[PDB]
């Protein structure tokens, strides 16, 4: 009547609710506890508790990330709340692309690039890059660049690639006034004559994010780049016809 | 449209990574072979080096020893004919001793004893190579997991050819060596015992199963999604959380009322694997040794 | 409430139907137009399931049970307890599950993200379609559709395959089942893998991406990276469903026999058929 086959599938079920216990806990390492949309801490926080604090050490010297800590956005979020009660958008108060909310948000990462195995820098231009080149595909540098409103912003003039993953990760564009923007690899399409990105007009790509040396980007800048021409699909949306 | 991020736009070579530093022994390393351009297409063009140890040579060894061993006794029921060779290659089989020859390893060759050979070919060559697989990752500093979810495929296997034919009293119980047969074996085994779907070790090792094709689909779509914001960087996110993994955990968050750390899915994903085969272990383990028909076991227990 | 990185995400847009009418959230979830939609098909569907139970008599969750008209009925409606029920709540499945796939869309724009997800999902919505809706309508008769009960929707796929012989013999299932296996052969090695990156040997520091690619080279002298894997993960799901969906579509609409028959193409072939010895000799 109580078998051992019997008591091994009430064990099973007993050993399951504590892993499942186990694993949710481990995922709220990353923004718990919940807050109320005026940023004090939410009464009513779940069954699970918070996960006793763990310990990463950040390779080359860079320091050690404990989670779960103290958060802080570490930035001015430029929204307003909208309503009495929780539940509600919350409206963008100035120019959401250059104030960085919405589909058009970025992180207060650290202000360096990634390194790889190595210590080098993990993302370089071809231009300084000893050793890379173009192997497959149409090769995009000198082809013209054109957003959504299917005018041209300016040429291709490198590739920023993944050293130690041999992958492009950013085209480098020059604009009509001479300076150079970052175009993120998987936002654009490169064709037989052209390059095209949906997420932007012609008149946006002036206000990529610009960064602090030609031959290395930073983590806190890769994050400006990428959310801003995200945020060019919902944001620029008046530019988009057809 | 839009870009989707399934096949590589363009492709860069630059030198390939020899993997210096570290405590791998390079006495073992080979040289690097061709680069793909199929391959690169979809992911990492570089083939090679790969690591030939002397754990390695062993497992490669025993493990031809198998293979070759099955393929002379499949060739011996072609009648070394080479046109029925390919005729029935689905349908050989090499096949354990018959019931009466116990747990005993006297039997005659043409009678199991062949079986008994390959079989140990075999158990060499899964154990070398999952010794391997921890001393790979020793090498580079990294952690044992691979070796750890390797371990829960080991436990299936082991019980299908060698902890319950031992414990049932004859290597008949055993799997055969064929492709067709195996199948055949599978669908008697529930017969024997009553219904497999009523053994709920089964049903276990059937939603981990299902389970696992929905989460690895989920996680695809989702660092794919992201991949714009480079989320595919996931140890990076890990030690710096981005953009990329703040939408990737609202979406799920605003879907289902929950969500995920960019490191916490890995854990999900290898646990939802793993237990494929830890609860498949055990189901068939108490099949024929403590449970003989599960379908009426499960009438007297619940259902 | 909120994750404390939440709040610079939830801005007014993204909706597809409805405007700002719908544009909000309860709890964590994101509502929309479609989480509207979602709530009535998904919450009426249970209110027929629980009436179901009654007429079956039971409160009992294991012994409910939801089967479709019978054969005879063929493909008209049936009167509401005589298959009825699984007739329209399967309407309302089919509702709640392509709204729920929308409202994913919704919330991929809003987020300025791929539209991966949702997409994913979308064969999970055509396996289940290909086994009520496809399937039984080209055979004639919404009883070929599964019953919906825990123990009884076994039972149907037990003897479904056993009506083709071994259904092992499947063409179709022999692809969709080596899609299964080599999907969770990969999940557990990539969550092993990453997380192995992550959490090194005690007394070192993190590993980088360049490590997962060096350890599945001296592995198995090939390392598919980073994206690949993300690529490959989706790509072997989703062909697992695809095949599925095959595999049963074309079982008893345009092929009848036991399964293993078809495997006689290959040795009943004339230039080695009549061969002495083997096993089909
Ligand atoms: C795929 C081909 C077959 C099939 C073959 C099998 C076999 C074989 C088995 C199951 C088993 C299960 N199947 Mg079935 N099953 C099919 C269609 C379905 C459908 C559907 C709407 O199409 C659903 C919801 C289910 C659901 C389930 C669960 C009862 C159980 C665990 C699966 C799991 O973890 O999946 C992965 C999903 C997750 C991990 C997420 C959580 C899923 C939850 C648990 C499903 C909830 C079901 C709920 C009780 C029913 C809907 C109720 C409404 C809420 C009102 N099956 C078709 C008919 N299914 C197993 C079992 O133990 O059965 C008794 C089993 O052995
Ligand atoms: C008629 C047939 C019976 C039946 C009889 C069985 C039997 C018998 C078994 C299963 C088992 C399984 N069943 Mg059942 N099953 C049926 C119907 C179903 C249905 C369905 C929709 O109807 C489903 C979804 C399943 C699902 C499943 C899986 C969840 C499970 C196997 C897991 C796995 O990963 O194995 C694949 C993985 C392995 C075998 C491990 C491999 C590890 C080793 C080390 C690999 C070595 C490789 C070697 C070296 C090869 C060389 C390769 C080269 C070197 C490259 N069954 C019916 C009821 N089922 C198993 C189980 O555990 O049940 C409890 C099992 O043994
Ligand atoms: C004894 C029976 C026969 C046999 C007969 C059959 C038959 C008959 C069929 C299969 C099918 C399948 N079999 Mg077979 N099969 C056998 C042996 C096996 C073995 C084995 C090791 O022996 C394996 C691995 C398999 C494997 C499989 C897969 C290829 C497939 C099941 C997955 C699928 O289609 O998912 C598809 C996924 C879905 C349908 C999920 C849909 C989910 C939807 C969109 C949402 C539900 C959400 C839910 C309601 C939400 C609830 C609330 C939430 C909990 C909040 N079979 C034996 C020989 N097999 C099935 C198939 O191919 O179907 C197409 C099928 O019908
Ligand atoms: C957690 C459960 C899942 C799982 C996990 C898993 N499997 C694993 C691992 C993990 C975590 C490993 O680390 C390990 C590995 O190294 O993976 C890359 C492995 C592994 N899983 C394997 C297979 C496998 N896993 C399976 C299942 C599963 N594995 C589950 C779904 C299955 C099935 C039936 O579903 C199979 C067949 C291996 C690829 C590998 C272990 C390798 C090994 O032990 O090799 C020893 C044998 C040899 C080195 C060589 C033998 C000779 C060969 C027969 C080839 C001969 C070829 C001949 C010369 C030419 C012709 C061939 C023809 C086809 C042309
Ligand atoms: C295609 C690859 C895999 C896949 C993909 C997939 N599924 C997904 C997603 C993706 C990418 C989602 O985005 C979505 C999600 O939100 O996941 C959290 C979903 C999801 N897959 C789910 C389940 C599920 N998926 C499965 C399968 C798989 N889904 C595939 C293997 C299975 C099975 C049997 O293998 C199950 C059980 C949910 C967790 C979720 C879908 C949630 C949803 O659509 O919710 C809205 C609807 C309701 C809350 C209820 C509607 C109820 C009906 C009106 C009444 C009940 C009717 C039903 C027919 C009864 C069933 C009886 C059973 C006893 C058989
Ligand atoms: C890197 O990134 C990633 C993350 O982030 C960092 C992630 O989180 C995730 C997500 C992964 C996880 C959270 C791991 C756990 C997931 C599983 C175990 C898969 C199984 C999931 C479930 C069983 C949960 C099921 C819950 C569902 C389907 C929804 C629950 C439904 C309700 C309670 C009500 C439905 C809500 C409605 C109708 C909204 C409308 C509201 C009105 C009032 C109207 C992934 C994939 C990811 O890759
Ligand atoms: C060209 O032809 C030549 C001859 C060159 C070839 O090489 C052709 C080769 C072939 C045609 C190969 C064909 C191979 C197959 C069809 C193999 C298919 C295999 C399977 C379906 C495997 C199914 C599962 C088998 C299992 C579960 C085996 C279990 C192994 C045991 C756990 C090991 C136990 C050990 C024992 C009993 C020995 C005891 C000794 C100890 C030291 C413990
Ligand atoms: C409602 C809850 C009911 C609970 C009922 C009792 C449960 C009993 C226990 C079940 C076991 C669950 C935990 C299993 C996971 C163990 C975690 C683990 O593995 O820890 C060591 C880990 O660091 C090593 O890996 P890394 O972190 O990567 O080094
Ligand atoms: C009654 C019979 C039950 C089953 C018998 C045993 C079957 C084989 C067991 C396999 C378990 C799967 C592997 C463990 C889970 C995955 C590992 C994990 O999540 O963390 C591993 C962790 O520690 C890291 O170790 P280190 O690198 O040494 O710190
Ligand atoms: C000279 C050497 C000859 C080599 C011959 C090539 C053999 C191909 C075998 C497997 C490729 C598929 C690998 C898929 C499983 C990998 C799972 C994984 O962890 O992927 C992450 C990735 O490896 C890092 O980011
Ligand atoms: C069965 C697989 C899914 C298991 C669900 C695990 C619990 C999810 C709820 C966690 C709590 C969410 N919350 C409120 C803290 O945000
Ligand atoms: C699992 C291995 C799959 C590798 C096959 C790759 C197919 C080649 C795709 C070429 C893509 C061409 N294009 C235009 C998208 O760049
Ligand atoms: C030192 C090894 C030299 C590298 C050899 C390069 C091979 C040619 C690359 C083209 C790829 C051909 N293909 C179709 C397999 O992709
Ligand atoms: C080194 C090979 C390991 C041998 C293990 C398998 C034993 C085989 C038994 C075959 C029977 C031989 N004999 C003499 C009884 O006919
Ligand atoms: C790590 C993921 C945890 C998800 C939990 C899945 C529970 C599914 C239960 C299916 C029940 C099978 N059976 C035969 C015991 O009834
Ligand atoms: C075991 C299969 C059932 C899985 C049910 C999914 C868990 C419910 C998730 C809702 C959690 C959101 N909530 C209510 C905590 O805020
Ligand atoms: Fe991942």
């Amino acid at each position: 009547n109580f078998d051992l086959a019997s008591l091994a599938i009430y064990s099973f079920w007993i050993f399951l609710a504590g892993l499942i216990y186990y694993l949710q806990t481990e995922n709220m390492r990353e923004g718990y506890p919940l807050e109320n949309e005026d940023g004090t801490p939410a009464a009513n926080q779940g069954p699970f508790p918070l996960p006793k604090p763990k310990t990463f050490i950040l390779p080359h010297g860079r320091g050690t990330l404990t989670v779960p800590g103290p958060e802080s956005e570490d930035r001015p979020i430029a929204l307003a709340r909208t309503a009495v009660s929780e539940g509600f958008p919350h409206a963008p108060t100035g120019d959401p692309m250059k104030d960085g909310v919405g589909p058009a948000s970025w992180v207060a990462r650290r202000d360096l690039p990634e390194l790889d195995g190595h210590g080098h820098n993990k993302i370089k231009p071809m231009k300084a890059a000893a050793g890379f080149h173009v192997s497959a595909g149409k090769n995009p540098i000198g082809l013209p660049v054109r957003g959504c409103d299917l005018e041209i912003a300016g040429k291709v003039v490198d590739i920023w690639v993944d050293i130690p993953e041999q992958m492009a990760r950013f085209l480098e564009v020059e604009l009509k006034d001479g300076s150079t923007r970052l175009l993120p690899m998987q936002m654009v399409k490169v064709q037989s004559n052209r390059v095209h990105v949906n997420a932007l007009s012609s008149d946006l790509f002036a206000g990529i994010p610009t960064i602090k040396s030609p031959t290395e980007v930073t983590l806190l800048e890769e994050d400006k780049i990428c959310g801003y021409v995200a945020g060019g699909l919902m944001y620029a949306a008046p530019k988009r016809k057809s | 449209a839009e870009y989707q991020n399934i096949f590589t736009q363009v492709q860069v070579r630059g030198p390939a990574d020899l993997c210096m530093t570290e405590d791998v022994n390079l006495a073992n390393r080979s040289g690097v072979g061709p680069f793909s351009t199929l391959l690169g297409w979809f992911g990492n063009a570089q083939l090679g080096p790969i690591y030939l140890g002397s754990l390695g040579v062993l497992s490669l060894f025993s493990g031809l020893m198998w293979f070759f061993t099955i393929g002379i006794w499949f060739w011996y029921q072609a009648g070394w004919n080479p046109a029925v060779f390919l005729r029935d290659l689905f349908f050989f089989s090499l096949e354990p001793p018959a019931p009466e020859y116990g747990l005993s390893f006297a039997a005659p060759l043409k009678e199991g004893g062949l079986w008994l050979i390959a079989s140990f070919f075999m158990f060499v060559a899964v154990w070398s190579w999952w010794g391997r697989t921890y001393l790979r990752a020793q090498a580079l500093g990294m952690g044992k997991h691979t070796a750890w979810a390797f371990l829960s495929a080991i436990w299936l296997w082991m019980v299908l050819g060698f902890i319950r034919p031992i414990l049932m009293g004859s290597w008949s119980e055993a799997v055969p060596y064929g492709i067709f047969s195996h199948l055949d074996w599978t669908n008697n085994f529930s017969l024997v015992h009553g219904n497999l779907f009523y053994n709920p070790f089964h049903g276990l090792s059937i939603a981990f199963l299902y389970g696992s094709a929905l989460l690895f689909a989920m996680h695809g779509a989702t660092i794919l999604a992201v991949s714009r914001f480079g989320g595919e960087r996931e140890l990076e996110q890990i030690a710096d959380r981005g953009t990329a993994a703040e939408r990737a955990a609202l979406f799920w968050r605003w879907t289902m009322g929950f969500n995920a750390t960019m490191e916490g899915i890995h854990r999900w994903a290898i646990w939802m694997a793993v237990l494929v085969t830890l609860t498949g272990g055990i189901g068939i383990l108490l099949s024929g040794t403590v449970v003989d028909n599960w379908y009426v076991w499960g009438q007297n227990h619940g259902m | 409430a909120l994750l404390s990185f939440e709040r610079k995400y939830r801005v007014p847009g993204g909706t597809l139907v409805g405007g700002n009418l719908f544009d909000f959230w309860v709890g964590p979830f994101y509502v929309g137009f479609f989480g509207v939609a979602t709530f009535f098909f998904a919450a009426l569907g249970i209110i027929l399931i629980a009436w179901s139970a009654v007429l079956q008599g039971t409160w009992n969750p294991q012994l409910i049970s939801v089967y479709p008209p019978a054969l005879e009925y063929g493909l008209g409606g049936a009167p509401l307890a005589k298959g009825g029920l699984w007739q329209i709540i399967t309407i309302c499945a089919t509702g709640a599950f392509v709204s729920w796939a929308l409202r994913e869309v919704e919330i991929c724009r809003k987020l300025g993200i791929g539209y991966h997800i949702p997409f994913a999902f979308a064969f999970a919505i055509l396996a289940y379609l290909t086994l009520v809706l496809f399937r039984p309508v080209m055979m004639g008769a919404w009883g070929y559709a599964f019953p919906y009960g825990i123990w009884t929707h076994l039972d149907w796929v037990s003897n479904t395959g056993y009506t083709y012989g071994n259904f092992h013999y499947n063409p179709a299932h022999m692809i969709a089942i080596t899609f299964f296996f080599t999907n969770a052969l990969a999940l557990a090695l990539h969550g092993a893998l990453v997380l192995s990156a992550a959490n090194p040997e005690k007394g070192k520091e993190m590993r980088t991406p360049d490590h997962e690619d060096c350890f599945f080279r001296d592995l198995v002298g090939y390392s598919i990276g980073t994206l690949g894997i993300h690529r490959l993960g989706l790509l072997l799901s989703l062909s697992a469903v695809f095949f599925s969906a095959l595999c049963m579509i074309i079982t008893g609409t345009i092929w009848f026999d036991q399964w293993v028959d078809w495997w006689q193409w290959w040795v009943k072939l004339p230039w080695w058929a009549n061969i002495p010895g083997g096993i089909n000799g």
